[PDB]
């Protein structure tokens, strides 16, 4: 789909959905929060991600009515991510979501941050961080040391933390 | 013997016409994908561009 083009004006449907469909929470988070949520989200609800494509594709053309089911079941399982980071890493997640909207949402500007976060997130939600499609010859670059991308001012509040964990020894 | 002559001569022109009217026929029949058009890559049914493929675009 292309964006709108001369003039458009934008409007708002006041209907509710048909009773018929049973009712599903939202995700909340804005786009910062869910891009540093976005490893986690995928490796907890890959099957349900592919099993609402796959019923999008098997329907032919009438997908957006015919997946509404495995659709639910797709959000529930990102709400459920979501709300366990909120309950137990909140405070290393705000620092990566805070980073990134300082960098452009460019992962390399908040590489310590995020370092912290997967920390926080494998140990207690037993999520890891895996980039797929790579060779055991290449390396995932969130795991390089010394890359030679790295933002123009290293976040503050990120770098003290990040000093203080190497410090007590979590990272 | 000139019977026989003239009887053959009028055999290979019966001959003659029954080809040309099998060539005009042949001619007319609809032929396949693979031999009108292409012979290796024989499916008609496109599959459009792959950038951003969305599940669910492809319709029988």
């Amino acid at each position: 789909p292309r964006e709108a083009a001369a003039h458009w004006v934008p409007f708002e449907d006041k209907a509710n959905m048909p009773d018929n469909v049973p009712d599903v929470v939202e995700v909340g988070a804005t786009s910062a929060p869910l891009l540093s949520a976005s490893y986690f989200i995928g490796a907890k609800c890959k099957p349900y991600n592919d099993d609402f494509m796959l019923c999008r594709e098997e329907s032919q053309g009438s997908g957006a009515i015919d997946c509404l089911k495995e659709g639910r079941r797709v959000t529930r399982c990102a709400v459920s991510v979501i709300e366990d980071i909120n309950k137990s890493c909140l405070d290393e997640f705000r620092l990566h979501w805070q980073c990134l909207e300082q960098n452009n949402h460019q992962l390399s500007g908040c590489r310590k941050a995020e370092a912290l976060l997967n920390k926080c997130v494998f140990t207690k939600l037993n999520l890891e961080k895996k980039i797929p499609g790579l060779r055991p010859d290449e390396e995932p670059v969130f795991l390089k040391k010394d890359p030679w991308i790295k933002p123009a001012v290293d976040d503050f509040k990120s770098v003290r933390a990040y000093a203080e964990a190497k410090k007590n020894g979590t990272l | 013997d000139i019977l026989n002559e003239e009887a053959k001569i009028v055999q290979a022109l019966n001959n003659q016409r029954e080809l040309t009217i099998k060539m005009h026929e042949l001619k007319r029949e609809e032929k396949d994908y693979a031999h009108s058009y292409s012979p290796l890559f024989s499916d008609p049914v496109p599959q459009g561009g792959s950038i951003g493929k969305a599940p669910g675009s492809s319709r029988e």
